[PDB]
């Protein structure tokens, strides 16, 4: 039951590599990573590649872990109303036009954070419109799906299966094993 | 009436003084255009610019 | 007395190259070019490398040929008072901070145009201060010297000789042969 320590020095076994490969094949991506906790995963994911000069556009009903991760990252935050896509497009256009605050220089990058299925409302997000907008305006997409990775879909692949969207359009896919698979952790 | 003629002069003098007290302003203003800046911040912009 | 045509298909002789090398050695640069007229030289020089997104900072007492060339180029123009360097530094700082009009994006480049000796006033320009400013703020320098290339200096080299400034600091040097050498043309 004991583990050696941090994975960078000791604590990696063949079971870990097997699990990562199996998850990557199951989801349909090319490579993946496995973590022991989901809240920590979200709270520590964002600061690795985001900076003060970037912009994050997110919904108003996201989980607390995403909010904590964005707070730790230090980037600018803009929010849009739940279920409004005209407002989202207007916000994206405006933010591209204006630029950075007080200097009006262009942003280095823009990231869109959304959630697959919302537990408090039980509603789905419109993924094809987000894919179309990110293709048109050259933006990146991040999808949070912990309630829909195993319980929804014709075969249980996730939100990308019911809509028929190719998995290669979305940049980062994340989920947790707690809800449906009976074990704790995330990927 | 006579006080009306004096009131005309008073109204002219008041506007003259008001215009005299004002400060110059131009459409093509200085750094104070935005301004939302401080001396420490401006050096960062100057150093960040690359040709 | 007859020539062939434009100096790209026929009309180049060994005398042309000899004059090229002689002028280049006399001035102190590495290479040069010789033209048949000076006004045309100035009127056609600027549009080759300047664009709408660049900025030109020039004195208020420049020759007409420079004004025509800058008008044909299409870049933005800012002017400073004659003999004032505090105003020049303030203008450079402000223009660097503000950026392009109506978009506030940074300029692509900045160029400084001046004259070696002014015929209407008979006064010299303070070259060392210009060199210091261009080194500090990363700007480019253009010097027009047609009245001072042969008549001034301990040996007649120009304005760069009396001040002791190395010729490599200035970017582009121009002049005409009409005033002192008794022949028409420019370089």
């Amino acid at each position: 039951i004991q583990s050696g320590g941090p994975r960078a020095q000791i604590g990696t076994t063949d079971l870990h590599i097997k699990a990562e490969k199996l998850v990557a094949r199951f989801i349909g991506k090319e490579d993946a990573l496995v973590f022991s906790m989901g809240y920590g995963t979200n709270a520590n994911l964002f600061n690795a590649f985001l900076d003060k000069k970037c912009l994050v556009i997110s919904d108003e009903l996201n989980h607390t872990s995403i909010r904590t991760g964005v707070r730790l990252s230090g980037a600018a935050v803009r929010t849009f109303k739940h279920g409004d896509m005209v407002g989202l497009e207007k916000l994206i256009r405006e933010q591209i036009v204006l630029g950075q605050p007080k200097t009006n220089r262009p942003w280095k990058k823009i990231l869109i954070c959304a959630e697959g299925l919302f537990s408090m409302e039980g509603t789905l997000c419109n993924l094809p419109k987000l894919v179309e907008l990110k293709k048109k305006y050259k933006c990146y997409l991040f999808i949070d799906e912990a309630h829909s990775i195993g319980a929804m879909g014709p075969t249980g692949r996730g939100v990308c299966e019911i809509f028929g969207v190719d998995p290669k359009d979305v940049d980062i896919l994340m989920g947790t094993f707690t809800k449906s698979f009976g074990a704790a952790g995330g990927y | 009436d006579d006080p009306y003629r004096t009131t005309v002069e008073i109204g002219l003098i008041l506007y003259g003084i008001i215009y005299y007290l004002s400060k110059p302003q131009q459409k093509k203003s200085l750094q104070a255009q935005k301004p939302n800046l401080s001396p420490q911040e401006i050096d960062a912009l100057i150093e960040d610019w690359e040709p």
